[PDB]
RNA sequence: UGGAGAGUUUGAUCCUGGCUCAGGGUGAACGCUGGCGGCGUGCCUAAGACAUGCAAGUCGUGCGGGCCGCGGGGUUUUACUCCGUGGUCAGCGGCGGACGGGUGAGUAACGCGUGGGUGACCUACCCGGAAGAGGGGGACAACCCGGGGAAACUCGGGCUAAUCCCCCAUGUGGACCCGCCCCUUGGGGUGUGUCCAAAGGGCUUUGCCCGCUUCCGGAUGGGCCCGCGUCCCAUCAGCUAGUUGGUGGGGUAAUGGCCCACCAAGGCGACGACGGGUAGCCGGUCUGAGAGGAUGGCCGGCCACAGGGGCACUGAGACACGGGCCCCACUCCUACGGGAGGCAGCAGUUAGGAAUCUUCCGCAAUGGGCGCAAGCCUGACGGAGCGACGCCGCUUGGAGGAAGAAGCCCUUCGGGGUGUAAACUCCUGAACCCGGGACGAAACCCCCGACGAGGGGACUGACGGUACCGGGGUAAUAGCGCCGGCCAACUCCGUGCCAGCAGCCGCGGUAAUACGGAGGGCGCGAGCGUUACCCGGAUUCACUGGGCGUAAAGGGCGUGUAGGCGGCCUGGGGCGUCCCAUGUGAA
């Protein structure tokens, strides 16, 4: 069985291809609590047809580059910014961890 | 000192020499099959591209080229020669290609 | 191609042979395909050997190559017995 | 079938808390001691340097020769010349040299583990099935002739065979373009066109054996991709320009920025990017009641590496440890121009070090390469050798033997201890001697059958005159540590905060069960101590399984970002969770 992840498209910014965000729960191995995790994939979209928000079933597939070794398989659930959103801000943070502060 | 892997080397300098001949002789009768579409000169064109069709499948039978390699060969060529001829051509001579 | 060989296996003195599937190039006493029999030359017990003419048959179907000691045992089981 | 605790803070106490011991382990080393055997095991350091020998070849049933012999021919004889046969050498050619063997330097990576994918692929030798080999032509070594170099070696000229090279044919079939059908990533059909085959050898010679060609399948081996797992530092916080994606090329067995041109501006990171440190990964090992911790040494699997750095050739497979080229560092040769090397194969030497083995025997067995076979090769391997290095088995005797020698040791001067211990009586009989003496070995092969099944026969042992069996037969090594508490075992003398001990607590300042010796006692025993390291006791990083008023520990306070967490009722989904089946979980 070719893998199949379900994701958020959270990328349109190139051609041809979708940053898709895919979780996974799991309960921690020593400490027991169930741990969210996620991983970015690079899947590849030949009708630049998936759109930021897009829910997608993301598929195994023969390589299309370096990063891309995925194709987007079908469209789940249609629009939803709140996940590309929340991981909007995860990133917006970043700013802030640095070696200064202030309005910055 | 002294083996017969000695014999060995020497065996293989002179296949490195047929190799390097058989292939030479590819590349630039493929070339001149090429560009003789490029002026899309259909009958002669093709009487290279058949020559150059040969000279590949026979690599192929011994140890030079073998496999899908003259696979590739052949069909990249025969490719850019029918591609090539979408230009006005009309095959003429006929002989590479299918109808 | 893939043989059908004797593994060595007792101890020092004490052979113990497995009968194995395995190419050609493995070593000798390193991982094989599958076990289809054993062998003591010593005869140490009433079952010094032990082959399995199934499996034997299928491995020769497909063209395993017996060493000149293991087809004298798998012979020595009836695994070429035609009658 | 599984969990023990103790000593040490005080005049005493309870608690916190660290330190230490008792237990298990070892590729060990050091000290004292040392009898036999079986089986394991043995450079932890310099992936430092290496003398010498041996370590991958084989095939005359692919081919033609040179050299040294012998024999038979053509002639009336010689000369010249033809044929056969023995040895020998390399050459051409095939297959092997990509396995086997060594090491862990690098590597934190799809390297490894685990589970998947390949409609994106390869696979020599092997097995199965289908079909085929008709003509013709060429060259290069060998050899012959010359040159050059000191040498390693090298240049030119001429001849020639082949299962070496090529051209034409045959087209079962296959490859490629285009089309069409079914499939659905490059899977399977089909039509036209084009392109593509082959090698001969041996005979117990017409018909067998060994080969050759194309295609389809199997089997084995492999490439590549993916999910998930894989150490320490955040006193490393930002990183990236083939970077990230596209189009089209190149390249490959094959996917891919793998590489290239052009275009878009992406990609990555607090779920730890980038950087630094360290490290081969796993099966497993050790420890632990478990959960954990620690580790990767023997063996097995993967990876990587072959003085250091690049590289491609040949080929089914290599970017090749005992192949090729270049650069660097060493050592050697050198006629000063130039050359030759590469033990992390087996032994062995030297250096470093606390420390790590024989320049052994054998191809008898198993296994590998080539060969039709006979066979050849095989420091793989099977054995032997050294070291108490580990494990296990075994011996230094057994039964009797005093109210109880002698010496030594205490003493309350009577005695008490060593002590049934010895002496001694009898008995057995390790060592040693004699004799027999293996298993491992039945195949290849030859005969019968049919080169099948089946039967018959012969050959072969390094270990080794060993194992073991039988006959003789001698009373035949004991050491080391410890005795204040923890911790089994106390007396005398010497010594005087000295000499010394000491794991921790602490001993010794003139009556020391703590030092040194003696007698005795305790514990182990061919061994016993020491050091070093690992887990344990350590719920002393606490998931199981801890804490923070005063013991170490609440942020000076808030705000509220990420994140963590979330009241009662119904329904859907079924991610978490649970269940059954099944595959995997090699040895
Ligand atoms: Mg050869
Ligand atoms: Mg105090
Ligand atoms: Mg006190
Ligand atoms: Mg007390
Ligand atoms: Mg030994
Ligand atoms: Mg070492
Ligand atoms: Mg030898
Ligand atoms: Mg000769
Ligand atoms: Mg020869
Ligand atoms: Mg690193
Ligand atoms: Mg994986
Ligand atoms: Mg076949
Ligand atoms: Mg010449
Ligand atoms: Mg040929
Ligand atoms: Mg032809
Ligand atoms: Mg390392
Ligand atoms: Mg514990
Ligand atoms: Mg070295
Ligand atoms: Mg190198
Ligand atoms: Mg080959
Ligand atoms: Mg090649
Ligand atoms: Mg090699
Ligand atoms: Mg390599
Ligand atoms: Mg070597
Ligand atoms: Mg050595
Ligand atoms: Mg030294
Ligand atoms: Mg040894
Ligand atoms: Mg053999
Ligand atoms: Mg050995
Ligand atoms: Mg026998
Ligand atoms: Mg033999
Ligand atoms: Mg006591
Ligand atoms: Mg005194
Ligand atoms: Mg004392
Ligand atoms: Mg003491
Ligand atoms: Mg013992
Ligand atoms: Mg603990
Ligand atoms: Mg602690
Ligand atoms: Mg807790
Ligand atoms: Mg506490
Ligand atoms: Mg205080
Ligand atoms: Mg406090
Ligand atoms: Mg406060
Ligand atoms: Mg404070
Ligand atoms: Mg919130
Ligand atoms: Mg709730
Ligand atoms: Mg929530
Ligand atoms: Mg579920
Ligand atoms: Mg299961």
């Amino acid at each position: 069985p070719k893998k199949v992840l379900t994701g958020v498209v959270v990328s349109d910014k190139m051609q041809k291809t979708v940053t898709v965000l895919v979780e996974r729960q799991f309960p921690h191995p020593l400490y027991g609590k169930v741990i969210k995790r996620s991983k970015k994939y690079l899947a590849h979209d030949p009708e630049e047809k998936y759109k930021l928000g897009d829910v997608v079933e993301i598929i195994e597939s023969r390589p299309i580059s370096k990063r891309k070794r995925f194709r987007v398989l079908r469209l789940v659930e249609s629009g939803r910014m709140d996940l590309v959103e929340k991981y909007l801000i995860r990133r917006q943070n970043y700013e802030s961890l640095s070696k200064r502060g202030g309005k910055a | 000192r002294n083996l017969s892997a000695l014999k060995r080397h020497r065996q293989s300098l002179k296949r490195r020499l047929r190799n390097k001949a058989k292939k030479s002789a590819i590349k630039t009768l493929s070339k001149k099959a090429i560009q003789l579409a490029q002026e899309g000169k259909a009958e002669e064109a093709l009487k290279i591209m058949r020559k150059a069709e040969s000279l590949i499948d026979k690599a192929a039978k011994g140890s030079t080229l073998h496999k899908n390699a003259a696979a590739r060969r052949k069909s990249r060529l025969m490719r850019k020669v029918r591609q090539l001829l979408e230009a006005a051509g009309a095959p003429l001579i006929g002989g590479g290609l299918s109808a | 191609m893939v043989k059908i060989r004797l593994a060595r296996f007792g101890s020092k003195h004490n052979p113990h042979y497995r009968i194995v599937v395995t190419d050609a190039r493995r070593k000798r006493d390193g991982k094989y395909i599958e076990k289809i029999g054993y062998y003591d030359p010593r005869k140490t017990t009433p079952d010094w050997l032990k082959v399995d003419v199934e499996r034997a048959r299928y491995w020769l179907s497909v063209g395993a190559q017996p060493t000149d000691t293991a087809r004298r045992l798998l012979r020595q089981a009836g695994v070429f017995r035609q009658e």
